[PDB]
Order: C-alpha cells, then sequence, then structure tokens
RNA sequence: GUGGGAGAGGGUGGUGGAAUUCCCGGAGUAGCGGUGAAAUGCGCAGAUACCGGGAGGAACGCCGAUGGCGAAGGCAGCCACCUGGUCCACCCGUGACGCUGAGGCGCGAAAGCGUGGGGAGCAAACCGGAUUAGAUACCCGGGUAGUCCACGCCCUAAACGAUGCGCGCUAGGUCUCUGGGUCUCCUGGGGGCCGAAGCUAACGCGUUAAGCGCGCCGCCUGGGGAGUACGGCCGCAAGGC
C-alpha cells in the first residue's frame, strides 16, 4: 500500500516520449492515479496529467485498459 | 507579441535620457505601442471580448498620463504627440 | 455441428435483465440465454436466480457444442451479475479468465432525465 | 522562431525504399516551411497501447526544431496529409522540469 | 523597468479516445426493453447480447480537490497560434501622475426572436402505455421546436457571499493554492475553517469584518392594491427599464 514517486527515479514529468516511467502512474484500468497514491504535489500533479494524456495521443499509453479477477 | 528588444528599441527613441526606464513619455509610448498592437488583434478575432476589457484599461491608463504630462509640461506633450499620433 | 471447446462467456447484466452469450475465440457467438428465455417474464428476469439458470442454460448449450474451457467478460451491474458468474463457475465449464469490460463513456451524451 | 519537437508516427509494414521516401518528404516539408532542424530522435517500432490505423503499432520519430512560430500551423496540415503518417503532433519546447528529482 | 512564475481568463484554426445513435458485414435465436408490477413499444423482413468496418453529431472519464483563473455572466480532452489580467523578487526609472464615478459606452447564464446551416443523445408542446377515485401531473414508450455552429437582436435571474469599489488600523490558531528566502520556519499574494478585541435583534461576522475609521457611487422609508395602471424610452416580437 505504498506511494509512486517513492519508488522510482529521479526524472523528467515533462516527459511524453518517456512511457516506461509513465505507465507506473496509471491503473490496471487506464486511470491516471489520485494523489493519494502518486505521491505528488499539486504541481507536481497537473503536469503529470499532461505529459500522460500527451503521451496517450501519441499511442504511447492507454486510453482504457480492462479490470482483471473481479 | 510584443519583446525583449523590441520593447528596447522604444525605450531607446523615448527616454528622456539614458537609462530612463520610467518616466511619462516611456510609459505613454510603451503603452500605446502594447495598444496598437492590440486593437490590431482585436480587428480580427472581434468575438473575443475579454482582451478587449484589457484595452479599455490600457486606454484609459494612457489617456491618464497624457493629462498629467499635458498638465505639467504641454510643450513636451505637444512632443509625445507629433511622435506618436495620438489625440 | 461446430468443434469450438475454447472461447468467450460474454455475461451482460442490467437491473431488469440478465444475458449471457457464449462464442468463438474471434467472438462470432455460438449460443446464448437470457431471463426470458429460461421461464421468466416480468421484474422476475432481473433476479440473480434468473442470472444463475441463464449462466447455466447457456453453459449446458456450449456443452452441447462441444465446449470445455472459457474466458469470462463481463458487462454491465445489477443483481446477480455475481450469479452469472458463480453459475458460470460451477457451471462444469472452467473457467480461464473474468473480465470487467463494461463500457463507459469518457463523458458523451445527454443521459436521460431517470438518470441525471 | 521558437523551438519544437515535432513527433511523427508511421505505419511500420514500409520497405526501405518507402520509408527513406516518406522520410525525406518530411525532411522537404520542414526544410521548406521555415523549420530549421536541431536534433533528430527516431525511436522506430514500438508497441502502440491502443490500436492506431488498426496496426497494433507504430514507426515513431522526433525531430527538435526551431521555427517561425507563424508557420507552426500549417508545417502541421502539411505534415499530416500524407497518407501513411500515422500521427503528427508539434509540441513547444519546455525545459525538464523533475521533481522527485 | 528588469528578471522570474501559476492558472478550465479570452479568440481562432487542428486533432484524440470512450460512449450513444444509425448504416454495411459476420456469426447467432426468441425475445428484448421497461416497471412498484405492468403495458404501450421494438422483434422471424432476424431484433437483443457478440465480433469487425463505416457515417455523423455532441460532450470531454480518470487527473479533479473541501483546487485554479476571471470584473461579472462564466471557464475543464490534447496541440498550435493570437491575446487579457495578475503575483513575486531586485529598489532601477517617473514623481502625486491618486480614489470614486451620476450620464454615457461595453460585457452580460439560461430561455426567447431573425436569417442561414446542422441535428447523434436529450427533449417543452404534442401522440400513445399501466397507476387505478383519476391524468389528461409524478412512472413507461415515441416525439417537434430547442439544445449545437455563423452573423444579428433580446438585457432578464436566488446575475448570491442575498454582503458596491479604494485605502489605513485592530490577537492568534489551523488546512491549503502559488511566489521569494539564508527553507525547526519566515516573508508576499489567493482560497477555507475556528477564534482576541469589537460588533450584532438574534443568527452570526471577526486582518477574505458584518470591528475601528475616511472618500466616493447605488439604494431604503408598513402590508394588500402592484412591479399593476398611465406616460415615456428601448425591442422584429416576446418583453424589458
Ligand atoms: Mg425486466
Ligand atoms: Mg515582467
Ligand atoms: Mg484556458
Ligand atoms: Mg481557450
Ligand atoms: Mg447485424
Ligand atoms: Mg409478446
Ligand atoms: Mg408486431
Ligand atoms: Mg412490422
Ligand atoms: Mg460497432
Ligand atoms: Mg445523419
Ligand atoms: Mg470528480
Ligand atoms: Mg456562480
Ligand atoms: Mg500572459
Ligand atoms: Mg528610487
Ligand atoms: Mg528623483
Ligand atoms: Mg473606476
Ligand atoms: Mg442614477
Ligand atoms: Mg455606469
Ligand atoms: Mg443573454
Ligand atoms: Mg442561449
Ligand atoms: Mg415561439
Ligand atoms: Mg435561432
Ligand atoms: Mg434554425
Ligand atoms: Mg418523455
Ligand atoms: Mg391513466
Ligand atoms: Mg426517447
Ligand atoms: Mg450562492
Ligand atoms: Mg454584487
Ligand atoms: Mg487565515
Ligand atoms: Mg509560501
Ligand atoms: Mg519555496
Ligand atoms: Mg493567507
Ligand atoms: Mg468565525
Ligand atoms: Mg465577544
Ligand atoms: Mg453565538
Ligand atoms: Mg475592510
Ligand atoms: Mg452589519
Ligand atoms: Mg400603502
Ligand atoms: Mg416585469
Ligand atoms: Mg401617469
Ligand atoms: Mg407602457
Ligand atoms: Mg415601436
Ligand atoms: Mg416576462
Amino acid at each position: 500500500k505504498a506511494k509512486v514517486k517513492a519508488t522510482l527515479g529521479e526524472f523528467d514529468l515533462r516527459d511524453y516520449r518517456n512511457v516506461e516511467v509513465l505507465k507506473r502512474f496509471l491503473s490496471e484500468t487506464g486511470k491516471i492515479l489520485p494523489r493519494r497514491r502518486t505521491g505528488l504535489s499539486a504541481k507536481e500533479q497537473r503536469i503529470l496529467a499532461k505529459t500522460i494524456k500527451r503521451a496517450r495521443i501519441l499511442g504511447l499509453l492507454p486510453f482504457t485498459e480492462k479490470l482483471v479477477r473481479k | 507579441p510584443i519583446t525583449k528588444e523590441e520593447k528596447q528599441k522604444v525605450i531607446q527613441e523615448f527616454a528622456r535620457f539614458p537609462g530612463d526606464t520610467g518616466s511619462t513619455e516611456v510609459q505613454v509610448a510603451l503603452l500605446t505601442l502594447r495598444i496598437n498592437r492590440l486593437s490590431e488583434h482585436l480587428k480580427v478575432h472581434k468575438k473575443d471580448h475579454h482582451s478587449h476589457r484589457g484595452l479599455l484599461m490600457m486606454v484609459g491608463q494612457r489617456r491618464r498620463l497624457l493629462r498629467y504630462l499635458q498638465r505639467e509640461d504641454p510643450e513636451r506633450y505637444r512632443a509625445l504627440i507629433e511622435k506618436l499620433g495620438i489625440r | 455441428k461446430r468443434q469450438v471447446a475454447s472461447g468467450r462467456a460474454y455475461i451482460h447484466a442490467s437491473y431488469n435483465n440478465t444475458i449471457v452469450t457464449i462464442t468463438d475465440p474471434d467472438g462470432n457467438p455460438i449460443t446464448w440465454s437470457s431471463g426470458g428465455v429460461i421461464g421468466y417474464k416480468g421484474s422476475r428476469k432481473g433476479t440473480p436466480y434468473a442470472a444463475q439458470l441463464a449462466a447455466l442454460d447457456a453453459a449446458k448449450k456450449a456443452m452441447a457444442y462441444g465446449m470445455q474451457s472459457v474466458d469470462v467478460i463481463v458487462r454491465g451491474t445489477g443483481a446477480g451479475r455475481e450469479q452469472a458468474i458463480r453459475a458460470l463457475q460451477a457451471s462444469g465449464l472452467q473457467v480461464k479468465s473474468i473480465v470487467d469490460d463494461t463500457p463507459v463513456p469518457h463523458n458523451g451524451c445527454r443521459p436521460k432525465k431517470k438518470f441525471r | 522562431m521558437r523551438r519544437y519537437e515535432v513527433n511523427i508516427v508511421l505505419n511500420p509494414n514500409l520497405d526501405q525504399s518507402q520509408l527513406a521516401l516518406e522520410k525525406e518528404i518530411i525532411q522537404r516539408a520542414l526544410e521548406n516551411y521555415g523549420a530549421r532542424v536541431e536534433k533528430v530522435e527516431e525511436l522506430g517500432l514500438r508497441r502502440l497501447a491502443y490500436p492506431i490505423a488498426k496496426d497494433p503499432q507504430g514507426y515513431f520519430l522526433w525531430y527538435q526544431v526551431e521555427m517561425p512560430e507563424d508557420r507552426v500551423n500549417d508545417l502541421a496540415r502539411e505534415l499530416r496529409i500524407r497518407d501513411n503518417v500515422r500521427r503528427v503532433m508539434v509540441v513547444k519546447s519546455q525545459e525538464p522540469f523533475l521533481a522527485n528529482a
């Protein structure tokens, strides 16, 4: 039950190109994770949103995936 | 949009003496330049009102300083106008 | 006469009815069942019981076609969405995977008054 | 002029005559619309996240530019016109904000 | 002025995915939908559920907050361009250039009008279905204007913090957005919650006053009659003041 930016390197938050990092901020479902679990800051958060959504358009990250088990 | 040395060339032209960034001349010009660009974009984009509010305020400020200069040294006021094509 | 034996089971639940569909692994369906299919008629169709007897019926038809191992897709919410699951469980088919697919829009359409 | 990153994704399936060719055409569009080139990072095949033009994947390249900020819009429309360019995203350059950094 | 920020502030073009509808195709039957339960409705001219492809409109899930921006109305996909406001630091320039503002002029949610487009979903009016004193109102099925866009009118509202704008002064505490610092913290702007003094009819307000003060504008002077009548002005009208 821990936080993302906690265990993760020291990284570009403006990167739309870099998936290997950004995937880590999304749900199983395509969803961007709430701060409660990204460990971010209000500004940190906003930039993460935009960089995801850009990334999404480029086909690098999913707009949605599907829930497994349940 | 207004940039650094675009703005500088105006401050040069209007500074009442070397290094003056602040005088009634410099403000009224710099401003007037700024208006002119604006009323230019507002000739297209008619439908953009919020900026036009801006420009009302901008012109207001100009005529304020202007009225002031006119009160103090008339010679310099005529001067500012004969430069700028105003009033 | 078919020869299928491995494939998808799409449960689709609503607050009104519940409907199962069994299908070849490229998704062309094979048989299906629902609440009105097995006996029930009214409100009755959106009970969990019906969800069961449905999920069951559809499975024993897949058996008839040769079916065994099956990956489940669930769409919807409702009374006995889990019933069609738990029915498909001990259905005699053995369930490879359970996925939840219920489509949500990314906010596009005006919904009708009972829904806002 | 401002500093941008033009992003181009193409359909992978091309032969080399075809790939070299669409890349060339891109070059002549960039050249023509006023754009200077600075850097090029061409990453090629990445499996996409969701299908784009029925394709599971895409052929990526990236171009850092400095170009008249008037013309970016048209240079975009001309990039896109070619059929086999699947997606094009031009973005202004921001410097590299890094957190937990 | 220089140097830095944050932001659904505004305008124009472009583009992305989910969903709904519809059209084509495959597989596939006997129902589906819907309710408190029903029925109308749709379905053997093959529906529903499932897969693939296409067409088109409209809205932008998660992020999202008890957040941000705007003078107000209001503003949420992403990109680009075109712009407005505003905060901070440096203490550089001008030298009272200030505040308010009757009238004017502009903006002004929704609905409404005009002329053109567009029209997927919803949907006044309307057409139908069971509730069952009874709809003909609440529930269900259709459905037109309209909601969408361009240009032009309309000018209202619980347009609300029911709290006009500026400035100075008067304990703190706590959560928070965004700057600067030598960054157990402090300093500047925003947004909240408790609460000194004080205020208040009470409720409550209390450095985001409803406290202490000054400037300026708007407004008030039982209830019904009545936002009526009459008159003017505005408006294509509806109707507004
Ligand atoms: Mg039912
Ligand atoms: Mg500055
Ligand atoms: Mg904006
Ligand atoms: Mg905008
Ligand atoms: Mg069909
Ligand atoms: Mg029947
Ligand atoms: Mg019939
Ligand atoms: Mg018929
Ligand atoms: Mg389809
Ligand atoms: Mg059509
Ligand atoms: Mg939310
Ligand atoms: Mg409001
Ligand atoms: Mg700006
Ligand atoms: Mg000084
Ligand atoms: Mg001096
Ligand atoms: Mg004023
Ligand atoms: Mg008056
Ligand atoms: Mg006035
Ligand atoms: Mg209006
Ligand atoms: Mg309207
Ligand atoms: Mg009418
Ligand atoms: Mg009209
Ligand atoms: Mg019309
Ligand atoms: Mg109705
Ligand atoms: Mg009746
Ligand atoms: Mg309808
Ligand atoms: Mg209110
Ligand atoms: Mg007010
Ligand atoms: Mg406080
Ligand atoms: Mg701070
Ligand atoms: Mg700091
Ligand atoms: Mg504060
Ligand atoms: Mg209090
Ligand atoms: Mg007291
Ligand atoms: Mg009390
Ligand atoms: Mg005060
Ligand atoms: Mg008071
Ligand atoms: Mg009286
Ligand atoms: Mg009236
Ligand atoms: Mg009279
Ligand atoms: Mg009259
Ligand atoms: Mg008349
Ligand atoms: Mg009326």
